[PDB]
RNA sequence: GCGGUAAUUCCAGCUCCAAUAGCGUAUAUUAAAGUUGUUGCAGUUAAAAAGCUCGUAGUUGAACUUUGGGCCCGGUUGGCC
RNA sequence: AGGGGAUCGAAGAUGAUCAGAUACCGUCGUAGUCUUAACCAUAAACUAUGCCGACUAGGGAUCGGGUGGUGUUUUUUUAAUGACCCACUCGGCACCUUACGAGAAAUCAAAGUCUUUGGGUUCUGGGGGGAGUAUGGUCGCAAGGCUGAAACUUAAAGGAAUUG
């Protein structure tokens, strides 16, 4: 079933962002290939590389 | 034939970062190989990012070459595609095709689903198998979000990525319609950044 | 018909034939 | 491959495409000969020569560092024996198989065996004897075989 | 009064493509035989035969009629259309339909030197449907088609008039037969020549060119 | 046992062309396979081919275009007379303008145009078109 | 693929294939200058040994033999080449 | 190579295979045997001439319910004696 | 027609195995192509097992189990239902289940 | 091919395939044309300019039409490092 | 395969066909027969891979030895008084 | 022909069961089952797929061997060795997917590289019966094995798949 009322709240309430986050920096574990990957690429980053456990 | 404008700038790459689209696939077979980056321990594949940029950007050519944006088909059957490709439709002209493909699609000219689209962008070989096969029938050219494991039958165009990632499956989306409305008059300053953001390509529960 | 029973049958036909030869031989 | 069998290895030794060799190898050709000739004087054959000198020296190819082969050098100097070590080594192989058969009669593979044997006995031999290396009408009797291996 | 459905279509009914070869070389797929129709006025069609077929069910025999249809101008296109169907004048018709959407160009050349209008073929080829083997020889002029008879009106009818034929298996098998003449005759652009060595612009498809006036709205 | 090695190599070859590889590599690649693809080479069937020199018997890496239909051996080497080249091409060529049947005869590895007008006949290596 | 280099293969695929596949042939076998500590000499072995090398002082062992590569004498001192 | 040697000094080996495997051919075998001039009325002859010995009815192989009326003759040639169809409606009566 | 890839069995590169008898009919079977199932089982039943521990010294000591591997032929196998024959797309499947 | 008198009489020529070299026929209803429309400066379409590649059917059924595309592309400037001639 | 009460097949009349001063029938052979096979068959299931291995005659059998370049003489489509 | 003969068990006995049974089933039970020395030489002796060689597509699993990881693991904390993990690699038994290609189809990575017909070689077949029969030869104590027709008779016999 899909009549116009029901679609146009569907296109309000996926028009709808939450505001800024999920993107924003809270400090990337960019790890050493990746690093090695980009600094071929020649492109600069908040280098962070970490060395997980076993 | 193109110019250095175009190359993966540190933005693009730090918001292609955060999305973690760099994530290959455990398994590669021969035909993904061209974009294997020397696998990390534990069996996680890495992906030439720029190859996938660059990739991205040819396929963005593409689309901005068919004169008609409105006969352009945009096939998703995943939960993570399904709002990737309509906002693709309601940023390009891109008719969506999400949820069930309805096979006998491009073919079937009596269906109401009946299409016949100049070229058809599939977000996963794997489970769009049935479009991809369809289209095989009647020449339309194929544009996959491949994975490394991934079919490449008929497959004319790959842009490999991490295919297990919603953000990454939106971003790439995004990156194609933020590049495809810069390839014509609608994004003329191509240094700026596009007003949105992906946060809505996401697909968003429940 | 089964082809091992006729096959035991033209063997039993051997064996007679040869041995009703015998005498004449 | 496996002239009597069905095995399909290859197994081989790749020497390597420098035909002039081996740029480290300082001994002089003269003294890597009298070696040749002192091994095979205690009576070691030219395949046995050939991996001692691979081994306790760096002798890589006699060819490459000798203008000619191990049994050549044997060959120049008088020490080639009257059968070629092959043949031998297939005629003892022959007379071994040939005594545990004689003990233990109802041994039918090892009769198989043995005359998987004998036909490449003979068929070296029939070579041989194209060759001129044996002189023709060499026979291997397999009644006299046990002398010609002492 | 016929609304096209497809680009395709739109594009012919308007008098855009005009002629058959912009299909033929664009590899266009024909879903309509209007299309097919208006391209090739003069396109007449032929019947080779109707045979009974019957399905057996609970209670007596449901049977049906498949007739075979070949179409084609003698000016080199030939279409093959298999149907069956309930009545057999309906059986004719969707035959003649389905041969005129199943319509491929054909190869001519000469046995020959370059002298006149190419009446034979210009390589020998082959066709294999179910056991039937059907193979195309060139013929020097005069020869005529060396055929049996349903291939052989295959061969007039896409204009062929000097060749060789020489089929292998069952050949009574009439279907197959044809089926397999059609894959030969259809392989001669499939097969490449060094005449055809040389390098082409790829011209762009005619659907891209009028991609406006498709799909109206 | 390999006992034409011409053989193996015109197959290699044919199924290279078949998967549409645009390059083929060749395996012992004697004088007789060299002189073969230089005839294919000279007419346009192949383009540029490479012998890589191993001390034993060499290999070969060779460029096709996509412009082979088949390449083929006739073993046995049939004897051919100049009144036997016309039936061999009819036999194997798919036509007679186009096509060519590779002998070997006195004056060298050749194809039947060439070694008609040079009035000479051998046996026959091979077809191709 | 359909195109590759056959004529220039990458070298960690040459390193990776059989000694018999690679374009040109060769051995990945080498020789070990290898000091034993026994005297002052310098002995010339097979890496591939196949036997127990030993030297005039070190009269006893020097490498023992394996399947494939020979295991030194727990005890020595390699060099390549 | 799919059976049959391709040798150029084979063909003493594909003329006798030849030669062997000719025989399985029906007509050839009879020929060569010549068993239409040893086992057969006529001696490969097209015709030939006999002596109505009797008139005979033979009731026709099924799904035929029918007389044919044939005549048991006796060949001059051979001896040999053989029923001989008489084709027509009628004719049994010309034959006596 | 050939019904099966693999004939009935499970042999390749043999030509010959064992016979095991059946435990129902005492048909000889190869060992390969017998249906071979493993009846692990408690003692007594599951409703026993009170009376029986609350009768028991030692208390709750370890329940023992039987263990012992069934060999059936295939027409017994057919008859007691072990098999249960499948169709002809879902007969490749050899999952236990 | 031509008669006589030159006068090319051929029912038309056929695209070939720039991946393998392949005649696409009539009945290849499995081959692709691509058209990549080109570029200047600013990253715009300019429409009405392509570079125009053709695939043929039994390429693309392979799954080993990708490749080609990036091997004629990286050939003709359209991408700079996505393919790699050495393997 | 027709013939058992409407026989488009028998015995006849009419009409029609084919070849024609010629046309049927019998036997043999050739093509059809890629159903004898070099060209050119088939052998999992249609007839047909010896139970398996050795082995003589027979058939078959890796690569390699003068390549390339230059100079001259000189025949042919014709291309233009 | 000797030894041995526990079990099972052509023949047989005996109980049933039947319209009948000398069939299925139950209980016994000679030959056999085992071994030695000799015979036989046949099996749905099957992968119903001859052997050698090259190429053509992807994957993981396993066996034997090897090569390479500052890999893990034990016994002295951890050495060596051994076992396990990962990546190659050669050879082997196979398996999974797909249809490039093949096939009448079932299906086949060989049953592909076949009318675009030729890598080398051996064996066999020519509609179904009669018939693996008669006869001749050879081998065998025997049972039989190898070789092996014809007269005459028939328009089908057959293979794979579809519907009922
Ligand atoms: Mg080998
Ligand atoms: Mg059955
Ligand atoms: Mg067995
Ligand atoms: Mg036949
Ligand atoms: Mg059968
Ligand atoms: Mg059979
Ligand atoms: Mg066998
Ligand atoms: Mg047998
Ligand atoms: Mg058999
Ligand atoms: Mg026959
Ligand atoms: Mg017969």
């Amino acid at each position: 079933i899909s009549f116009k009322l029901q679609e146009e709240e569907r296109e309000r309430k996926d028009q709808y962002v939450p505001e800024v986050s999920a993107l924003d920096l809270s400090r990337l574990n960019v790890d050493n290939q990746t690093s090695d990957l980009v600094k071929s690429l020649g492109l600069k980053l908040p280098l962070s590389v970490i060395n997980v456990s076993a | 034939s193109l110019p250095a404008t175009f190359d993966l700038t540190p933005e693009d790459a730090q918001l292609l970062l955060a999305a973690n689209t760099h994530l290959g696939a455990r398994n590669v077979q021969v035909h993904q190989e061209p974009y294997v980056f020397n696998a990390r321990p534990d069996g996680v594949h890495v992906i030439n990012v720029g190859k996938t940029w660059e990739k991205l950007v040819l396929a963005a050519r593409i689309i901005a070459a068919i004169p008609n944006p409105e006969d352009v088909v945009a096939i998703s059957s995943r939960t993570f595609g399904q709002r990737a490709v309509l906002k693709f439709a309601a940023h390009t002209g891109a008719t969506p095709i999400a949820g069930r493909f309805t096979p006998g699609s491009f073919t079937n000219y009596i269906t109401r689903s009946f299409k016949e689209p100049r070229l058809v962008i599939v977000t996963d070989p794997r489970s769009d198998a049935q479009a991809i096969k369809e289209a095989s029938y009647v020449n339309i050219p194929v544009i996959a979000l491949t994975d490394l494991d991934s079919p490449s039958e008929f497959v004319d165009v790959a842009i490999p990525c991490n295919n297990r990632g919603k953000h990454s499956i939106g971003l790439i989306w995004y990156l194609l319609a933020r590049e495809v409305l810069r390839l014509r008059g609608a994004l003329v300053d191509r240094t700026q950044p596009w007003s949105i953001m992906p946060d809505l390509y996401f697909y968003r529960d429940p | 018909m089964r082809a091992k029973w006729r096959k035991k049958r033209t063997r039993r036909l051997k064996r007679k034939r040869r041995k009703v030869r015998a005498r004449s031989k | 491959g496996r002239m009597h069998s069905a095995g399909k290895g290859i197994s081989s030794s790749a020497i390597p495409y420098s035909r002039n060799a081996p740029a480290w190898f300082k001994l002089s050709s003269e003294s890597v000969i009298e070696q040749i000739v002192k091994y095979a004087r205690k009576g070691l054959t030219p395949s046995q020569i050939g991996v001692l000198l691979r081994d306790a020296h760096g002798v890589t190819q006699a060819r490459v560092i000798t203008g000619n082969k191990i049994m050549r050098i044997l060959k120049s100097n008088g020490l080639a024996p009257e059968i070629p070590e092959d043949l031998y080594y297939l005629i003892k192989k022959a007379v071994s198989v040939r005594k545990h058969l004689e003990r233990n009669r109802k041994d039918k593979d090892a009769k198989f065996r043995l005359i998987l044997i004998e036909s490449r006995i003979h068929r070296l031999a029939r070579y041989y004897r194209t060759v001129a290396v044996l002189p023709p009408n060499w026979k291997y009797e397999s009644a006299t075989a046990s002398a010609l291996v002492n | 009064g016929w609304v096209p459905v497809t680009k395709l279509g739109r594009l012919v009914k308007a008098g855009k493509i005009t002629t058959i070869e912009e299909i033929f070389l664009h590899s266009l797929p024909v879903k309509e035989f209007q299309i097919i129709d208006t391209l090739l006025p003069g396109l007449q069609d032929e019947v080779m035969n109707i045979k009974p077929v019957q399905k057996q069910t609970r209670a007596g025999q449901r049977t049906r009629f498949k007739a075979v249809v070949v179409v084609g101008d003698s000016n080199g296109h030939v279409g093959l259309g298999i149907k069956t169907a309930k009545e057999v004048a309906g059986a004719i018709r969707a035959g003649i339909i389905i041969a005129k959407l199943s319509v491929i160009p054909i190869r001519r050349g000469y046995w020959g030197t370059n002298l006149g209008q190419p009446h034979s073929l210009a390589t020998k080829t082959t066709g294999k449907c179910g056991s039937v083997t059907v193979r195309l020889i060139p013929a020097p002029r005069g020869s005529g088609i060396v055929a049996s008879p349903a291939v052989k009106k295959l061969l007039q009818l896409a204009g062929v008039e000097d060749v060789y034929t020489q089929s292998n298996g069952k050949t009574r098998t009439l279907e197959n037969t044809l089926k397999a003449a059609f894959v030969a005759i259809g392989n001669t652009y499939g097969f490449l020549t060094p005449n055809l060595w040389a390098e082409q612009p790829l011209p762009v498809s005619p659907l891209d060119i009028y991609s406006d006036e498709a799909s109206a709205q | 046992t390999r006992s034409s090695v011409l053989a193996d190599a015109l197959n290699a070859i044919n199924n290279a062309e078949k998967t549409g590889k645009r390059q083929v590599l060749i395996r012992p690649s004697s004088k007789v396979i060299i002189k073969f693809l230089q005839v294919m080479q000279k007419h346009g069937y192949i383009g540029e081919f490479e012998y890589i020199d191993d001390h034993r018997s060499g290999k070969i890496v060779v460029q096709l275009n996509g412009r082979l239909n088949k390449c083929g051996v006739i073993s046995p080497r049939f004897n051919v007379k100049i009144g036997d080249i016309e039936k061999w091409t009819a036999n194997l060529l798919p036509a007679r303008q186009f096509g060519y049947v590779i002998l070997t005869t006195s004056a060298g590895i050749m194809d039947h145009e060439e070694a008609r007008r040079k009035h000479v006949s051998g046996k026959i290596l091979g077809f191709v078109y | 693929v359909l195109v590759q280099d056959l004529l220039h293969p990458t070298a960690a695929s040459e390193a990776r294939k059989h000694k018999l596949k690679t374009l040109v042939q060769g051995p990945r076998s080498y020789f070990l200058d290898v000091k034993c500590p026994g005297c002052l000499n310098i002995t010339t072995v097979f890496s591939h040994a196949q036997t127990a090398v030993t030297c005039e002082s070190c009269s006893t062992i020097l490498c023992t033999p394996t399947g494939g590569k020979a295991k030194l004498s727990e005890g020595t001192s390699f060099r390549r080449k | 190579g799919k059976g049959k040697p391709r040798g150029l000094n084979s063909a003493r080996k594909l003329r006798v295979h030849r030669r062997n495997n000719r025989w399985a051919e029906n007509n050839y075998k009879k020929r060569l045997l010549g068993t239409a001039f040893k086992s057969s009325p006529f001696g490969g002859s097209s015709h030939a001439k006999g002596i109505v010995l009797e008139k005979l009815g033979i009731e026709s192989k099924q799904p035929n319910s029918a007389i044919r009326k044939c005549v048991r003759v006796q060949l001059i040639k051979n001896g040999k004696k053989v029923t001989a169809f008489v084709p027509n409606d009628g004719c049994l009566n010309f034959v006596d | 027609p050939k019904k099966r890839a693999s004939n009935g069995r499970n042999k390749k590169g043999r030509g010959h195995v064992k016979p095991v008898r059946c435990v129902n009919c005492s048909k000889s079977i190869p060992k390969d192509k017998a249906i071979k199932r493993m009846a692990i089982r408690n003692i007594v039943e599951a409703a026993a097992v009170r009376d029986l521990s609350e009768a028991s010294v030692y208390p709750e000591y370890a329940l023992p189990k039987t263990y012992n591997k069934l060999h059936y032929c295939v027409s017994c196998a057919i008859h007691a239902r072990i098999v249960r024959v499948r169709s002809r797309e879902d007969r490749k499947n050899r999952a236990p289940p | 091919m031509e008669n006589d008198k030159g006068q090319l009489v051929e029912l038309y020529v056929p695209r070939k395939c720039s991946a393998t070299n392949r005649i696409i026929k009539a009945d290849d209803h499995a081959s692709v044309q691509i058209n990549v429309a080109k570029v200047d400066e600013e990253g715009r379409a300019i429409p009405g300019e392509y570079v125009t590649y053709a695939l043929s059917g039994y390429v693309r059924s392979r799954g080993e039409s990708d490749d080609s595309l990036n091997r004629l592309a990286q050939n003709d400037g359209l991408l700079k490092n996505v393919w790699s001639y050495s393997r």
